[PDB]
């Protein structure tokens, strides 16, 4: 599941980030960091959705979650 | 309308209504919606100006988000304003570190 | 023939920095999000727009983190990013303790 | 069918005001709308805190002017004060 | 926990700084004190991040590029 | 009376002590001027916000609450002086 974030996808992300050479343990470290970030953001989004008494996590819940974390995103009904 | 009375293209009535129901204060003045609408209208005017410039540079007639990202990040002041904002499908500026370049 | 190591990497850097499309194939990321959410509340449903927003935010954050990691690695006279680089960048950022 | 609102048309008229022979994509309009909402929220909250700090009940043009100067970097803030003062003055001219 | 920056040079520096934004400005001593506390907390944190950077360079002496790296990573400009 | 070159009022031993509280053991030579510049920028920003708050307050004196508000703005909230 978490391994579904493929090693080459991480290389592509790093390449867009300007990285030339990548270490082996990097990929696992990035999987962990992405896991933590998604955990926090989804936790806030769920908190919002639960407070909305809805069984569907909506995009506005996600946007509010990133707004809380100081990671504001545009293009999804801000 | 009042945007006509203020020479503005943004709706003064909407911003006044939003200021009221946005529980920002118990009472709201008259000039405040006009001033605020003007500020927003210029800010988007600057954004659209630079985005259209970038689209012309990329030889496109319709502005796509990448143009917006280029306009914001290339401009130092707009980049500072949107310092904690990620623009969807915005991408990143082309930037390669010197030591990474071939010798 | 053969391209010398490190040249095709620069070519991909040029390629991906000019483009904006997401670099993680959708379905594995969606399944990962669904697994993570399941641990917080059961029988949950997601709007595709919400999932897309999650992917955009996550990918942008990862790209910024990789930028900081590359800067940190270069500061160490290095060219290869290694886990200590990510750790130091996260520490200075203040997200990791 | 719900009648959701946005700023799209006004953004488009502004675009014509600055780039007449130029268009925009749909999600790009969404980004413009999100930016407008975010700036509105920031400035309005700043004015609200300004009102509380001075123990006063009204958010006037002065409060949002100082909020704009507080939130925006130098040169944009300068232009923003000029436009806001100009628009408010001309509105007070009309009736 | 006592302050390390000496009070009077800091007060003179702050008075000059504020004068360049606007003239004829007075200060409550408590306001100057709060400014000094904030400055000292900030630069102590900055020095901590600098030392972290310098160790990352297999070095022991902090160098200006270390603070540049720390402030870049902090998102400061 | 005019004020000039008060940034040098931040003496080398003061910055050295400050780094000592930051855990720094060995300090390079040119560091000191860069700490002066960084402190200069930080003071510039914080006092800008405080001065604007005073200007709205229609007061000729900066008050501690103005400094606290400005610090809260910079994501640098401070306790011990009100607010």
């Amino acid at each position: 599941n978490i391994q579904g974030i493929t090693k080459p996808a991480i290389r592509r992300l790093a390449r867009r980030g300007g990285v030339k050479r990548i270490s082996g343990l990097i990929y696992e470290e990035t999987r962990g960091v992405l896991k933590v970030f998604l955990e926090n953001v989804i936790r806030d989004a769920v908190t919002y959705t639960e407070h909305a008494k809805r069984k569907t996590v909506t995009a506005m819940d996600v946007v509010y979650a990133l707004k809380r974390q100081g990671r504001t995103l545009y293009g999804f009904g801000g | 309308t009042r945007s006509s009375r203020a020479g503005l293209q943004f709706p003064v009535g909407r911003v006044h209504r939003l200021l009221r129901k946005g529980n920002y204060a118990e009472r709201v003045g008259a000039g405040a919606p006009v001033y605020l609408a003007a500020v927003l209208e210029y800010l988007t005017a600057e954004i659209l100006e630079l985005a259209g410039n970038a689209a012309r540079d990329n030889k496109k007639t319709r502005i796509i988000p990448r143009h917006l990202q280029l306009a914001v990040r290339n401009d130092e002041e707009l980049n500072k304003l949107l310092g904690r904002v990620t623009i969807a499908q915005g991408g990143v500026l082309p930037n390669i570190q010197s030591v990474l370049l071939p010798k | 023939h053969r391209y010398r190591p490190g040249t095709v990497a620069l070519r991909e850097i040029r390629r991906y920095q000019k483009s904006t499309e997401l670099l993680i194939r959708k379905l594995p990321f969606q399944r990962l999000v669904r697994e993570i959410a399941q641990d917080f509340k059961t029988d949950l449903r997601f709007q595709s727009s919400a999932v897309m927003a999650l992917q955009e935010a996550s990918e942008a954050y990862l790209v910024a983190l990789f930028e900081d990691t590359n800067l940190c690695a270069i500061h160490a006279k290095r060219v290869t990013i290694m886990p200590k680089d990510i750790q130091l960048a996260r520490r200075i950022r203040g997200e990791r303790a | 069918k719900t009648r959701k609102e946005s700023y799209a048309i006004y953004v488009y008229k502004v675009l014509k005001q600055v780039h007449p022979d130029t268009g925009i994509s749909s999600k790009a309009m969404s980004i413009m709308n999100s930016f407008v909402n975010d700036v509105f929220e920031r400035i309005a909250g700043e004015a609200s805190r300004l009102a509380h700090y001075n123990k006063r009940s009204t958010i006037t043009s002065r409060e949002i002017q100082t909020a704009v100067r507080l939130l925006l970097p130098g040169e944009l803030a300068k232009h923003a004060v000029s436009e806001g003062t100009k628009a408010v003055t001309k509105y007070t001219s009309a009736k």
